[PDB]
């Protein structure tokens, strides 16, 4: 009863079953003579992730250096110039003796400053070898299951209920040999490999910036001097970017995906809890009030208060005139454990006017329902 | 230590001329015009006496003048005063855009 | 006329921070760069830095970088310079000088004429 | 000697004036019987700019609020809706048995978060009419300023010793300033499009701060959940690579007519200098044909006439111009400023006379 | 500190008898959800759950413990008292922000 | 089985802050949410907020949310309460108690049967 109330929610009914889990959403699995069960792919972790690129998206500049030559007298040189952490430029300006030069003329200035980076994003690589995928197998009144490419197959033991097999293929997610697990601040997302490596920002391995003039501001040369400074931040730059890229949940270690594993569930040692007892004979009472899901399917929980329990529960879906069975049952063989016991039933009343009959003879309580 | 070279002391005879040398390099002295001469007296702020290494402020006596010839800057005051007597410094703008002070000549008069 | 009034003498304990100040009077202080030059008891003057008082850009010496930060206040016509984790070798009078800067407001090269009117200086005593 | 060093340099002649004033320009005025003056436009400033609108480039979010409700019961409310410094957002989600709620369906939701601005742009509206434009006018061996603004062109400049002028100018500019915005972003400031700034897709105000359109920096996606967009500086930068930065220092050349009728040459009213020259600064060509030296007059009878003429080759005839007019020694120990124009190839410049009289050689590339 | 739960201070019974505990909240709360549940504290001890989901109890709980929701009002329903009943009651709600309301007790008194 | 082990009895100067605990047996820790009540010498319960054990996230009542500060140890099983510059009024015992979290480790809508089980509850005297 844990796929009731869930949105995205399908019904799989096969006659060895073939379903499809995806997160966010849960299959709800119906089987004659075999128990009523919900599956749902809670969710799709990678354990290690490796390091590939760093890129700088905010820069600051320091320890700004500047060497002044008069005219004639040649280029003036900084060692700031050979020292790969800073960015130099060189300018052209009037000099004469106003400028403090004897020598009228152009003049050559060098200007240096260190790069620091204050904001960075990383590329990582994400092994689909190192994959795990939750899977939560509830039956109807859950049971926790891992799968993994090393152990893909998995034997699920339910109490009273029977044993079940769940032989999952781990096909899901695009080709990370083709895709990047970049990270920014405290957001994740799932990026093309190519389009990550073609950014236009400075980047590092390993500290060294591989190209730096990609984060300092441009010069224009039919234009007055000035000092070399670095471009504000790509932050919102890169949330534009980011628009039509899938957002990968993070928290305290280890990345949440969007899985859609395809599974095949063996329904062999599976037996009806419920099946080994008889009808009851008592009166039954509504615990809680009969309710339309999402799905066009109805609930109720019903109070045993009579005796002979272990038994199981009779109910029936009777047409406006009270005659014949038209609707359907979807909860397998509901059973009263003891007296007053509470149990959940799902149905699928018709549309318009239907008659729910919960017991036997007078002390059988009828209830009135319509479907739009 | 300074980058500009003075001698710590410089005496002289009333009436008479003297001279304060003032060493630099290529990088100041050397390079540039920026060359500046500066006067203080015991207690008191330092006082413009020369810019440009020749020009004077319109207050500043024609009895300082001044001079350079390669990394070396010099100030000539002539005919010596008794109120003469205080501590001189040459300035200069660098290549690198800082000002550098030489480390002043106490000139006692006798 | 032209005259700049000097904050007055400040005894502070070593390990701790100093704040100095020079109003400007009789010119235009957004026009002017303000200089800050100490001079320590019998000891040669050395130069700190600067600040371009029209758009607040600086300039500090290589020894004074790390520990010197010089402030204005267009307003009030002040100039302040800050140094912070002060020892037994800051015991100096704290000198400010102006030169003119530059009619489109870049501090690129000064005037030929730096320095043609000092503060009487602020002596900093760290005991 | 203002206009000496500066490489944008005109030089105007005539004979009592048209001139055109531009920035990083430097005009030099030359009359007979009329001193040699230079002239500069030291800026463009607006006295009075009006703010049109304040965008917001970087936010952060603060004290989230979420509130719920089962399906057909309506819609949840909060407090903070009727807060103006809050950004709420309506949905639905999935209510049911286990989440609390009788009925099965989509139950509304709200959330609302504490926008805050740490990092805002400006952009001012520039008027025609409110320009002032600073110029500086000196004399040949400090400078005197003037202000010329739309509803007072015309001023009277004073000179001391060298009289008085008329400038009479009229602003002229090639771009419209009425569909022009003046937009800042921290230390930096541009000149952009009004239509291209009031499009820009970002939180805005007018004039404890009110941000018209949150939404433009705050995203409510989860992968429940506010989410803020980051800074927006770099993505500004990239939208303003066509567009011209400026430095109060807006760009137009201001053309002006000077009134030189009640100008006079300090200088005329002396005799000739009889004593002895010497070099005071080496003499050195400029980028305008141009050469200027400073002399130190060591004799006596001063104030008087600086004696200075460019002789030929075989030192005998007057062949070059002196731009500076009618130079003179104030005083003994004076140092004076000469703007020469000496021919092309081989010419001696001689200062003084008879043989106290300085011959200095001069060889114009050219 | 006034609660938004509203509970009478003080209720008394006697032995073999059946008692009602209201519970009064808003459209926000009570009348809102189902996540109303009850809580018996014994002097000295810690609070323990009663009821859950308005009816519902937990296995231990006796079937002499019920609950009923009517708008903004829940009732706890004691039948055939006992001597060890004599605790503290306090009803509890999951609100519309997100924040759980206790009530301001209900000492039950057995003669 | 199922335990909550509270942390001893403490004696507290006022303007100054207290540190309370919670250790977790018996169950998966980080499946779950450790909410903390109050309760003054003969007043009622007043719930204070909750901390989920798996991500680390809060969420605190208004009256409460400058003073208390709710933290988790992991590794300890131990979840900690920090309630600052407490005053005459802050004399109570508290309490914590347990509440499943959502499978996928959000804490948005919690389980039917909150606070099933308590610990014994810290009396701190100002
Ligand atoms: O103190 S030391 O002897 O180490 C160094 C001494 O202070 C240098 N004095 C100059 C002398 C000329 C006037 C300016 C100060
Ligand atoms: O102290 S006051 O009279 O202001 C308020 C009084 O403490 C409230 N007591 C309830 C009574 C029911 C059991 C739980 C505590
Ligand atoms: C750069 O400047 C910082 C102060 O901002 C200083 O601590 C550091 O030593 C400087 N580095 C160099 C190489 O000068
Ligand atoms: C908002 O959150 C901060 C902590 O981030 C807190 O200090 C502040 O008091 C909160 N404001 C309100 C109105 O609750």
């Amino acid at each position: 009863m844990r796929c009731v109330g869930v949105g995205n929610r399908d019904f799989v009914e096969g006659v060895w079953v073939d379903l499809v889990l995806e997160h966010g959403g849960c299959v709800t699995t119906m089987a004659q003579g075999k128990p009523t069960l919900d599956f749902e792919l809670t969710k799709t972790t990678a354990k290690e992730v490796a390091l590939l690129r760093t890129y700088c998206i905010e820069a600051s500049i320091s320890n700004i250096t500047t060497a002044t030559r008069c005219p004639t007298q040649g280029e003036p040189y900084l060692k700031e110039e050979q020292d790969q952490q800073y960015i130099c430029r060189r300018d052209v300006v009037d000099r004469g003796w106003g400028n403090g030069c004897g020598l009228f003329g152009k003049g050559g200035v060098v200007t240096c400053a260190k790069f620091s980076c204050s904001g960075k994003i990383t590329g990582n690589l994400v092994q689909i070898e190192n994959l795990e995928y939750t899977v939560v197998v509830t039956v109807h009144n859950g049971v926790t299951a891992m799968i993994t490419p090393r152990s893909p197959s998995v034997e699920v033991k339910l109490p009273d209920y029977g044993e079940l097999t769940l032989d999952c293929e781990p096909r899901s997610g695009i080709d990370f040999n083709e895709m990047i697990l970049m990270k920014m601040k405290k957001k994740t997302w799932l990026v093309h490999k190519q389009w990550f490596l073609d950014l236009p920002l400075p980047w590092t391995a390993g500290v060294h910036w591989n190209y730096k003039e990609r984060m300092v501001t441009f010069k224009v040369p039919h234009a007055k001097r000035q000092d070399v400074t670095v471009l504000g931040s790509q932050e919102g730059a890169m949330h534009s970017a980011l628009a039509g890229a899938t957002e990968v949940d993070s928290g305290d270690g280890n990345h949440m995906f969007a899985g859609h594993l395809k599974c095949k569930v063996r329904m062999e040692k599976l037996r009806i809890k419920g099946m080994s007892y008889t009808m009851c004979s008592g009166k039954f009472s509504i615990d809680k009030e009969m309710a339309e899901t999402q799905h066009g399917t109805t609930v109720v929980k019903v109070k045993y208060e009579g005796a002979g329990a272990p038994c199981k529960v009779p109910i029936e879906i009777r047409d406006v005139n009270k005659e014949k069975v038209v609707g359907r049952i979807i909860s397998s063989t509901p059973l009263a454990e003891n007296t007053n016991s509470v149990t959940n039933i799902e149905l699928e009343p018709p549309f318009g006017d239907s008659y729910i009959v919960i017991g036997v003879g007078n002390s059988a309580l009828t209830l009135h329902w319509f479907r739009k | 230590q300074s980058a500009l070279t003075q001698p710590a002391s410089v005496s002289g005879s009333p009436g008479q001329s003297i001279t304060i040398s003032c060493t630099g390099t290529s990088s100041d002295v050397g390079g540039f015009n920026y060359v500046s001469w500066f006067q203080q007296h015991p207690g008191k702020a330092p006082k413009l006496m020369l810019y440009d290494v020749t020009s004077r402020p319109s207050g500043v006596s024609s009895r300082f003048s001044g001079s350079k010839s390669g990394n070396t800057a010099s100030l000539t005051i002539s005919g010596l005063q008794a109120e003469d007597e205080a501590d001189y410094y040459c300035s200069s703008h660098t290549s690198r855009g800082t000002w550098v002070f030489g480390g002043g000549t106490k000139l006692t008069v006798l | 006329e032209v005259q700049l009034v000097e904050s007055g003498a400040e005894v502070k304990k070593p390990g701790a921070s100093v704040k100095v100040s020079c109003k400007a009077s009789g010119y235009t202080f957004t026009s002017y760069a303000m200089h800050w030059v100490r001079q320590a008891p019998g000891q040669r003057l050395e130069w700190m830095g600067w600040i371009n008082a029209g758009n607040g850009n600086t300039k500090y010496s290589q020894k004074f970088q790390d520990r010197v930060t010089i402030t204005r206040d267009t307003s009030a016509s002040t100039a302040y310079m800050e140094l912070s984790s002060l020892r037994s070798e800051d015991t100096a009078i704290y000198y400010c000088a102006r030169d003119k800067v530059d009619d489109y407001g870049d501090y690129w090269f000064p005037t030929l004429w730096y320095f043609d009117y000092w503060g009487q200086g602020t002596l900093v005593t760290v005991s």
